[PDB]
RNA sequence: UUAAGUUAGAAAGGGCGCACGGUGGAUGCCUUGGCACUAGGAGCCGAUGAAGGACGGGACGAACACCGAUAUGCUUCGGGG
RNA sequence: GUGACCGAUAGUGAACCAGUACCGUGAGGGAAAGGUGAAAAGCACCCCGGAAGGGGAGUGAAAGAGAUCCUGAAACCGUG
RNA sequence: UGAGGUGUGGGUAGGGGUGAAAUGCCAAUCGAACCUGGAGAUAGCUGGUUCUCUCCGAAAUAGCUUUAGGGCUAGCCUCAA
RNA sequence: AAUGCCGGUAUGAGUAGCGAAAGAGGGGUGAGAAUCCCCUCCACCGAAUGCCUAAGGUUUCCUGAGGAAGGCUCGUCCGC
RNA sequence: CUCAACGAGAGACUCGGUGAAAUUAUAGUACCUGUGAAGAUGCAGGUUACCCGCGACAGGACGGAAAGACCCCGUGGAGC
RNA sequence: AGAUGAUCAGGUUGAUAGGUCUGAGGUGGAAGUGUGGCGACACAUGGAGCUGACAGAUACUAAUCGAUCGAGGACUUAAC
């Protein structure tokens, strides 16, 4: 997936 | 904006160099000083050329 | 070009009139260096609108100063402080009714203060 | 906002309080630990 | 030769320095008043501890005070005070409150 | 004096070494307290009101300890000067 | 009464007004913090300073011993 | 003006409650709240493992394995007789 | 040498920030005043930014001194 | 937007007062082409470059912040 | 000209800025008085009044007194 959503 | 290396100690006093603050116009004043600061009314005896008008 | 002075217009205006109104009664005043030399060619403006004594520079002078009592136990505003002595006695000078002397830095704010008088 | 801890001390008494805790055993075992740990404050 | 220390007074060393750096070296009549119209207001505790050598010089040995120079101006680091700045989201900023000593001695030319 | 060459000194500030200080409580001494046990004793206190607390009591300001409107205490019997 | 047990980051969490301060509604969690000198003899008095804090003069064996106060390292900050 | 908002006093407690149902909420915590104990759970996994010198010195192969980055025995190393 | 624990001190750096929204002048105190007190203008809220009264806090209320630390600056002022 | 141009206020800029944080092996920390754990500020060859700052931009430092969430493994776990 | 430095025009044998006067441009017919109307309003005085940075005159006001930095010129070779 690798998605950037980073909290 | 995050430092990837801690500064030296050289590398912050060569950036200090320009931090000093300079000595001001001061002059004597000819009533009675000593001393006051160029274009500006005396602290001490409050005249300006040469009437005393505090 | 006209200083800002930090101020809103509206500000700029409503503190304009209340230097020039409080140099016109106390006839000394100590502010800022940049704030007297926006205030004394407003000053001289306004003694210039005293010089003519008529009915309608009062009017023009009315807009501008600030209802405050000028002299004690004589009931004198200001208006008519402009009008029976600032104007009599300036008249023969031509232009340069105030004079700005510098002072040293403010210890609050390091703010350079000048001394605001009528010469 | 609103947050969590809204005070009243009939509450804190009535839930937390002395003889709330003296009224079943398991606050006498609670009452028990803080008095075998020496607190100064037993209960609310 | 006479000496002044302020011992503990509350300014940081580092705004001390900006003034001791150009006072260091001069004579005594040409300092106060470098000091008066600088103006940065750790100068005036310089000021104090200044006149207090000066004061040291005249009273305890009588040095003849419009012949003194100043010759040492080192500024050392007192004990910080640890103060906490609340910040968004719980962080808990630490701030230092530092602390300075102000030591200048005054001699012969 | 000209022309062509060759060098030193330059420090706004900095580097290294040395000297003199400040911050700090590591280290070294040092216990006023702890940790294991040994030889003995003691192993319960309470409706004749317990354990534990709150509130008070000193000429004097708050707290620890002590005491309980007889309140920083009161008797009797011994020790001691 | 004894330790081929510890010595203040160790030893009980607690050598110090410690299950205290503080945190949590609550059950509960839970610190940091010893050392002047033999004797306070704790700097009378003078000067600068509003005071704090200094420099002399005294007490002291030592004042660089002066109230987190024996010795006082290094990181760090300075002056030549 | 209503399947309305809100105050006070109460009730339902965690293999549970509550849910006009989202796996939402139950003290900034939720496909199973928090605290204390079993408990120094276990970890074929990752990281770390503190003074010096001398002598000798590997392997990354085979077999088996719920075994494939683990283990056991052979192979290779060292010391003694 | 554990994204180790505790304590101290640097780098970033005299950098970001100093937290909605009007101040100006003349007198007074004081060692020190842009910030404290008084006066005169000007400005803001005004189904409130006004009055009181719960819950809650608990002395924060008043007077006289004080300014160390806390007022994100200063302070002669304060809910210190 | 074509296609942006002015004006007002707050920050940013200067001065006075106060003053952090993430990060940080040491650091006197250029460019091109190669080489190398196969994408170099530090290696090789060459090309450039007096010393120290201030205001800006963000291409790199496989930047910082979270022992990748995807994929796989564990004879790990949990919910259904 | 410009964030600040810097640059440029100038510092009392002088127009650098402000004020004053006269103009350019802008806006559009100020106040007061009088006339007409019951009045709202219009007309005359009057291209009036007002005017921020645009010009030209004018030292009336401020650019005061002052202070700081700044070289005595190395050696050879050919003619002087």
């Amino acid at each position: 997936a690798a998605a950037a959503a980073a909290a | 904006a995050v430092p990837f290396r801690r500064t030296s100690k050289m590398k912050k006093r060569l950036r200090r160099t320009h931090f000093k603050l300079n000595v001001p116009g001061m002059t004597e004043c000819p009533s009675c000083g000593e001393m006051k600061l160029s274009h500006r009314v005396c602290k001490a005896c409050g005249s300006y050329n040469g009437k005393d008008i505090n | 070009s006209y200083r800002k002075l930090g101020r809103t217009s509206a500000q700029r205006k409503a503190m304009l009139r209340d230097l020039t109104t409080d140099l016109i009664i106390n006839e000394r005043i100590e502010t800022t260096e940049t704030r007297a030399k926006e205030l004394r060619s407003v000053v001289e403006k306004m003694i210039t609108l005293g010089k003519r004594g008529d009915l309608h520079a009062r009017r023009q002078a009315a807009a501008y100063i600030r209802n405050e009592v000028a002299n004690e136990e004589n009931n004198q505003d200001a208006l008519q402080k402009l009008f029976s002595d600032i104007a009599t006695r300036y008249e023969e000078r031509q232009g340069g009714y105030t004079r700005i002397m510098k002072l040293g830095p403010r210890r609050g704010d390091g703010a350079p203060m000048a001394i605001i008088e009528l010469v | 906002m609103k947050r969590t801890f809204q005070p009243n001390n009939r509450k804190r008494s009535k839930v937390h309080g002395f003889r709330s805790r003296m009224s079943s055993k398991n606050g006498r075992l609670v009452l028990a630990r803080r008095r075998r740990k020496g607190r100064k404050v037993l209960s609310a | 030769q006479a000496k002044a220390v302020a011992r503990t007074v509350r300014i940081a060393p580092r705004k001390a320095r900006l003034v001791m750096d150009l006072i260091r070296g001069k004579q005594v009549g040409e300092a106060v008043s470098i000091l008066n119209l600088t103006p940065r207001a750790a100068s005036p505790i310089i000021e104090k501890v200044l006149k207090s050598a000066i004061a040291n010089a005249e009273h305890n040995y009588e040095m003849d005070a419009n012949n003194l120079v100043i010759s040492q101006a080192f500024v050392d680091e007192g004990p910080t005070l640890k103060r906490f700045r609340p910040r968004a989201m719980g962080r808990a900023s630490q701030i230092n409150k530092r602390t300075s000593h102000i030591t200048i001695v005054v001699s012969e030319k």
